[PDB]
């Protein structure tokens, strides 16, 4: 078997935010902890306080659903990535686009910036990624390689400098300056629309309606599974405590322990009002600064708030 | 486009003198096969002598292994048809102008996955130099390539410029000769360039040693020996070649007669031989005896 | 093979990137913070 | 690699939905093997909705 | 036998002796090589520096 | 068997048999084959059927194909397996010292700005033209060295100087040329899990 | 580290070391010396100035405290490494001056070769000059003598000559080398001497009240010439132990007083190393060629 | 102390060769110290010459190390009729005469042209079967082939 | 004579990749004709 795993405390949701007219596919949040971003297929950006979960304001800018948003943690300045194909640079002294990066040929669908060096990276629909500089609007590498649409990309510091998920069920570990692929991972049988990189641990772990599967930088060697969860998944975000969250397309989310693997929560959280039960499902979500709070951006309209269980003993929630 | 640090030229043409001045020009013409743009070198062969230019991409130089303006072999240095047939190589590159673009683009992608120090493909294994390629190549410099052309206006009288005269004020060859229109796509591709069929007769035509009719006529006559071999001499140029199962060195006539083993062994050893054994400096002349 | 063709939209624009100053949010400090 | 602008903005929104579509379940929550018919429910979805604009 | 260097390798961090950087390399040299294959090349027909 | 050592005179062996475990006479003035040996053979295709540093059949190889030792290649079945790596200790598996970091940063940023500078100033393209480098001196070794050509030397030395560019010169050559794309790299080995069944009656499901 | 250093723009033909060993000074075909710190990143602090022609040789007093340069310009040139600044400029030579030596723990006084056909002897306080000893020819290197009482000089007629500074004629001359002669550098024995002569060979003399009457004493192989015909300089290392030469060949060649065996011919450089310097308390190397640049080696 | 056959599994295959003292005692007593001494594992082949030669039992892999049993180098023990004629013949070759070192040398054919310039030693009594696939494989430009062919197992004679 | 690709099919492999080699000696194989 294993050691047994680490107690972590379960989670509750405590607060249900609703302004959006379409689904909300994706969410970050500010460097600073203030504030969080939404973007939605309603074509807004709104920007909630993420204290009293007020809304502050409204960008509206796209032509069609907004499906990645990120902030940067360098320069006051809010990346944004729609399914018109076009990326932008919002300015956030002015609420402004400032900069536009043309040159995808189909739907953005997710977007990641360096966070040392100022490029951002975009993966598409076309079936390729680009490395995009920040400053100059030119792309400087056009990732290619992959054959069918490029579900996600994140980048890290380290190296490999670049990991994206396909749909054609791969996952390619890519080098920045050379712009081509060291390693290729065949092990899913289903779309990789998920993946994640521990933050202090040179690991990273990548989702599928088959398993979650756990591998090992810099040449991405298997380390294990993580099974039980057979929705479609559409994100996984990892807490610097080993809570690993993996949130489905039908609704259901499962808290995982990142060490051992072990699913120590199942949350099967309820639609709003007016929703049907086909249309429960996640989208995004993201842990807060603090790393108390977890926000998920869901398909009835609604971003939920989930803390911690302050009140709860391994004596009142064992572990098996 | 293309990308170079210097030419790759034959020593024929890159001229006489040790110190050499040239001028590069980045993406300056169209290879004539590649039809992609290329950079392009000029310099000045010698005194008196045309201004010449790298005329095909370096790509679609390392892929047949020339030289980027004299177009002949780089070890050996005889029209592509020639190499090609002496390392009885089948060069599969496509003729059509879309099968071709493409071949040449794929050719070129994994081209650049090199060292940029050999030949890609069988030009590496086709390196083993057969004695006909070794017998026909050049010897000295053929510095006749480099001179100027024919001065129409000198040939039919106007080459007014005095001796300026653009071009060598000389007697235009007859255009019936074979040696004349080898335009230069086939050249590079070689099919039915003239030179190659002449060079081709010329090395049908070379001496070489004549084999026998019965198989037990396994004496060879080597002629021409001299009274400084060995008999153990005559082995060692007839011994680990098979084996050899007699050796009457003549020295009444200064000849050798062995009588082998192995009739391939004595055959292939005789014929690489073929006045061309030169031990102790002396030219034997390898026939089968009587 | 790169062309001279050109756009409207490739002028050099917005040619400085603002870096986040001492009271903004800056790397520093979130780095600190409790 | 032309911009969505004012004409295409209908024609591209169904691109995007059925391309959606087709990664959505017809590729992700098959098991039915042999061939997943997805040229017919992407009929399906189009009917729905005729459907629904009718009442 | 001592600190020898790869003579393949040109890039020498090591401030190399005179044997220690010159030292001759034993073996019979290969009989099929054309002057081409056998001279040091940097480039298709020869090094160049 | 192969006679003694000393008095293996006389006898010349031509069929291998006479090398009893094997072995080459070098005394006996024939050209030994012993055990397939000695004969040039046919040039074949096959690709060399190498072994590992165990005696073991690295058919590594015939997915590695035509590929650099960059690629690192899963397709064994021990790649599948689940490493035991529940240790929250270890320093395996720890990210790169920070200092490390500034290293891989300050080359990337190197030459990703270069590269940047170059595709930026395509886009200036009102280039503002720069006098031509200096001229360059390049000493050139002929791999046909002797003395047939080169005026007996071996080395010639040449002057790289780069014509001027005309101002007012349009472009000269079409660029738009379309061609299908080329084949992709070497296929990946599919590492999966071995397949479950389906009923008959969820195939009508 | 091999440590290379770069920022002259064109050949560098003379680098030597503070006789501190504290300071680095380089100089060439830009017009200008340039220096630098020999220790930490081998990082540039000063540039001197002023010299229309080719600083063809740079020379330190023995403490360190003036600075003195041989410029093509017809003049030598003293400067304060105080300052950088010009304290004197020796003209009335009136040729290329080309080789410069101060008095070292004599008197203040300067022996310089030039290609007019004199070497000239000066004090730097006068404005004016002592002696020259006209032979016939360009005089291409001098060195006093550690009495600072003869004066040795090497040119293109092959024979070492020495000159009396009180009978004024020719002490010593020494013969054996086949062409030109291009360096002298008398080791801090105070007695060997070592020739390097662009006929391939280099040889060591040794100067003293008797000697053998033929005092070609060590002789070795390896240096280079070519259509370059630039100027090889020599030196002896702190302790006369190893011998330094450079060569048109981009090799350094180190070798010993001992052995005479070749210790070195080190690969590294792009163009013809000119000089090579060895530093006053450390086995750190330093090499200025014509490629425009540097190198500091670490034996 | 001549041991009679010196076993060298390579990885590509086993061997085991026979070196005839009574004509090699210098080079076959240094063979078999260096085969029982356990120093040529780790050896790559250092030339393949196709149907010429496989090289290796080099300390550096590169050619210019190697050291033998009474130093760095001795002289050779010359035969006048043990040749090259054939495949196997164990002979260590140098590049000067009486500096023979750790260099090992099989041959794959006849190689008259080794003879008086390298002492032939002895002949592979083990895998020469596996002598010509070694010497099949396709090497770079420098003989060093792009496959690092080492031995598992070097040791003497019982 | 003026099309551009129309033999690009019956006078050449119309883009030919010709079969990766493995372990086995394709050299000797030849096929018939109709």
């Amino acid at each position: 078997t294993m050691p047994k795993p680490q107690w972590h405390p379960p989670w509750k949701l405590y607060r249900v935010i609703s302004g959006h007219l379409g689904w909300v596919r994706c969410i970050a949040v500010e460097p600073g902890n203030q504030w969080f971003v939404t973007g939605s297929a309603d074509r807004t950006i709104k920007i909630w306080d993420l204290a009293s979960g007020k809304l502050k304001l409204s960008l509206t800018g796209h032509i069609s659903t907004v499906r990645g948003v990120i902030v940067s943690t360098r320069s006051p300045y809010l990346f944004s990535c729609g399914e018109d194909k076009q990326v932008k640079c919002w300015d956030l002294e002015y609420n402004k686009v400032i900069r536009h990066y043309h040159g995808h040929l189909s739907a953005v669908y997710g977007l990641d910036l360096h966070p040392t060096i100022d490029v951002l990276v975009t993966c598409s629909r076309d079936s390729t990624a680009r490395i995009w500089d920040v400053r100059t609007k030119a792309s400087v590498h056009t990732l290619s390689g992959h054959t069918n649409a490029v579900a996600t990309v994140r980048c890290q510091a380290a190296e490999p400098q670049i990991i994206t998920g396909s749909h054609d069920t791969t996952i390619r570990l890519w080098d920045l300056v050379a712009g081509k692929t060291r390693v290729t991972l065949t092990n899913h049988k289903k779309s990789v629309r998920a993946v994640v990189l521990h933050p202090r641990h040179y690991t990273f772990a990548s989702g599928s309606p088959d398993n979650i599967k756990q591998w090992k930088f810099p040449d991405g060697s298997f380390i294990q599974n993580l099974s039980g969860h057979n929705a479609i998944i559409n994100t996984l975000t990892v807490n610097s405590d080993g809570v690993l969250v993996s949130g489905a397309d039908n609704g259901t989310m499962h808290l995982w322990d990142w060490r051992t693997g072990y699913n120590f929560q199942r949350v099967h959280a309820a639609v709003q009002p007016g929703s049907l039960d086909s249309e429960s499902g996640i989208f995004a979500c993201a842990f807060d600064q603090s790393e108390s709070r977890l926000l998920t951006a869901e398909a009835d309209k609604t971003i939920k708030v989930y803390r911690e269980d302050d009140t709860a003993t391994e004596e009142t929630h064992p572990v098996s | 486009w293309e990308d170079a640090d210097f030419p790759i030229l034959c020593q024929t043409c890159l001229g006489e003198n040790p110190y050499i001045r040239m001028t590069k020009e980045k993406y300056g013409k169209e290879c004539k096969i590649c039809a992609r743009p290329f950079t392009v070198f000029r310099w000045c062969p010698g005194v008196r002598m045309r201004f010449k230019k790298t005329e095909v991409c370096q790509t679609c130089s390392k892929l047949k292994n020339v030289c980027q303006t004299c177009l002949l072999d780089l070890e050996y240095g005889l029209p592509i048809q020639v190499r090609d047939a002496g390392l009885s190589f089948k060069d599969d590159m496509p003729k059509s102008d879309v099968n071709k673009e493409y071949y040449t683009q794929n050719m070129e992608r994994e081209i650049s996955n090199s060292d940029g120090t050999r030949p890609v493909g069988m030009l590496g294994k086709a390196t083993s130099t057969s004695d006909m390629l070794l017998k026909l190549a050049r010897t000295t410099p053929y510095y006749k390539r480099n001179r100027p052309h024919i001065c129409s206006f000198w040939v039919k009288g106007e080459c007014k410029r005095g001796e300026e005269c653009p071009y060598r004020h000389e007697k235009p060859t007859d255009p019936d000769d074979p040696l004349a229109d080898q335009n230069i796509k086939d050249r590079y591709y070689g099919i039915n360039d003239p030179v190659a069929d002449k060079l081709l007769k010329r090395a049908s035509t070379m001496p070489r040693l004549d084999p026998p009719e019965d198989k037990t006529i396994t004496t060879l006559y080597v002629g021409g020996l001299g009274d400084t071999i060995t008999e153990t001499d005559l082995r060692n140029h007839f011994y680990q070649f098979g084996e050899i199962r007699t050796i009457t060195v003549v020295q009444r006539q200064q000849c050798a007669f062995i009588q082998f083993a192995t009739r391939q062994a004595a055959e292939v050893a005789a014929e690489k031989s073929f006045n061309k054994l030169i031990v102790n400096g002396r030219r034997l002349n390898v026939k089968w005896g009587r | 093979q790169l062309s001279k063709q050109y756009s409207s939209r490739d002028l050099p624009s917005h040619t400085k990137i603002k870096y986040r100053q001492t009271t903004q949010d800056a790397p520093e400090e979130v780095r600190n913070r409790d | 690699a032309k911009t969505v602008t004012k004409q295409r903005v209908e024609s591209h929104f169904d691109l995007e939905l059925r391309a959606a579509v087709m990664h959505d379940i017809l590729d992700m929550m098959p098991e039915g093997i042999k061939q997943n018919k997805a040229r017919t429910i992407l009929q399906h979805l189009s009917e729905a909705w005729r459907c629904w604009k009718a009442n | 036998t001592g600190v020898h260097l790869d003579p393949a390798v040109k890039e020498v961090q090591y401030n190399p002796t005179y044997e220690t950087m010159f030292a001759p390399e034993f073996g019979p040299e290969n009989p099929f090589r054309t002057q081409q294959m056998a001279a040091p090349r940097n480039m298709l027909s020869g090094y160049a520096e | 068997e192969p006679p003694p050592y000393g008095y293996r005179k006389g006898w010349i062996p031509r069929l291998l048999e006479d090398f009893g475990d094997g072995g080459a006479f070098p005394e006996i003035h024939v050209a030994q084959y012993p055990l397939d040996m000695g004969r040039k053979k046919k040039m074949s295709n096959a690709l060399a059927i190498q072994v590992d540093s165990e005696g073991k059949i690295k058919y590594d190889a015939i997915a590695r194909q035509g590929q650099s030792k960059d690629k690192v290649i899963y397709s064994k079945y021990t790649d599948l397996v689940p490493k035991e790596v529940m240790n929250a200790d270890d320093p395996d598996l720890q990210r790169p010292d920070e200092e490390a970091i500034k290293e891989i940063t300050e080359k990337t940023r190197v030459a990703l700005e270069k590269s940047v500078s170059q595709k930026v100033a395509a886009a200036m393209p009102v280039r503002a033209a720069d006098k031509l480098a200096p001229a360059q001196y390049i000493r050139y070794t002929p791999s046909q060295q002797g003395v047939a050509f080169n005026s007996g030397a071996k080395q010639r030395v040449i002057r790289m100087v780069e014509m001027q560019k005309d101002p007012m010169e349009p472009p000269r050559f079409k660029i738009n040329k379309k061609i299908p794309r080329g084949p992709p790299s070497p296929p990946a080995p599919v590492m999966h899990s071995p397949s479950r069944k389906m009923t008959v009656k969820e195939q009508q499901e | 580290p091999i440590m290379l250093l770069s920022g002259h723009e064109g050949e560098v033909y003379c680098c030597k070391f503070h006789p501190n060993g504290s300071t680095l000074a380089s100089a060439g075909f830009d017009r200008l010396i340039l220096l630098w710190n020999v220790y930490g990143d081998c990082d540039n602090y000063a540039t001197l100035k002023g010299h229309s022609g080719a600083v063809m040789e740079l020379h330190y007093n023995t403490d360190g405290s003036m600075l003195f340069s041989a410029s093509t310009d017809k003049t030598v040139a003293v400067w304060d490494s105080e300052t950088g600044e010009r304290v004197k400029r020796l003209k009335g030579h009136t040729s290329f001056v080309n080789s410069c030596y101060p008095a070292r723990r004599g008197p203040q006084l300067v022996c310089t070769g030039s290609d007019d056909g004199t070497v000239k002897l000066w004090d730097i306080r006068k404005k004016a000059a002592i002696q020259t000893f006209q032979n016939t020819y360009q005089v291409l290197a001098v060195t006093f003598n550690d009495t600072s009482d003869q004066i040795i000089s090497g040119g293109i007629d092959n024979d070492i000559k020495v000159w009396d500074l009180r009978q004024n004629k020719l002490t010593y001359t020494m013969r054996g080398h086949a062409d030109s002669v291009t360096g002298l550098s008398l080791s801090s024995e105070g007695s060997y001497l070592l020739s390097n002569a662009m006929d391939n060979t280099v040889r060591v003399w040794d100067v003293r009240p008797f000697a053998p009457k033929e005092r070609c004493v060590k002789i070795f192989q390896g240096n280079v010439h070519n259509f370059e015909k630039n100027l090889l300089r020599c030196s002896w290392s702190p302790d006369g132990s190893k011998i330094a030469a450079g060569s048109a060949d981009r090799f350094v060649y180190v070798w010993d007083t001992t052995s005479r065996r070749i210790l070195y011919k080190l690969p590294g450089h792009a163009g013809s190393i000119n000089e090579v310097a060895f530093h006053p308390d450390e086995p750190i190397i330093i090499s200025a060629s014509s490629d425009k640049r540097l190198y500091m080696g670490e034996i | 102390w001549q041991p009679p056959n010196v076993y060298l599994e390579t990885s590509m295959g086993i061997i085991v060769l026979e070196l005839y003292w009574k004509h090699a005692p210098k080079t076959c007593k240094n063979f078999a110290e260096l085969a029982r001494r356990g120093y040529y594992n780790g050896t790559k082949f250092h030339r393949i010459i196709k149907d010429f030669m496989i090289q290796g039992g080099d300390p550096t892999g590169t050619g210019r190390g190697g050291a033998s049993i009474y130093g760095k180098q001795f002289e050779d023990e010359l035969h006048p009729d043990l040749k090259f004629t054939g495949a196997g013949i164990l002979a260590m070759a140098n590049a000067g005469p009486d500096t023979n070192g750790s260099q090992f040398f099989v041959t794959l054919a006849p190689t008259q042209w080794l003879d008086g310039k390298h002492t032939i030693f002895g002949r592979v009594c083990q895998g020469i079967g596996m002598v010509n696939r070694v010497g099949m494989v396709e090497t770079n430009s420098q003989d060093r082939p792009v496959d690092d062919v080492k031995i598992i197992k070097a040791y003497p004679s019982g | 004579r003026k099309r551009k690709r129309g033999v690009d099919y019956n006078a050449e492999i119309p883009f030919e990749k010709k079969p990766a080699l493995g372990f086995y000696d394709t050299s000797e194989e030849n096929y018939q004709a109709l």
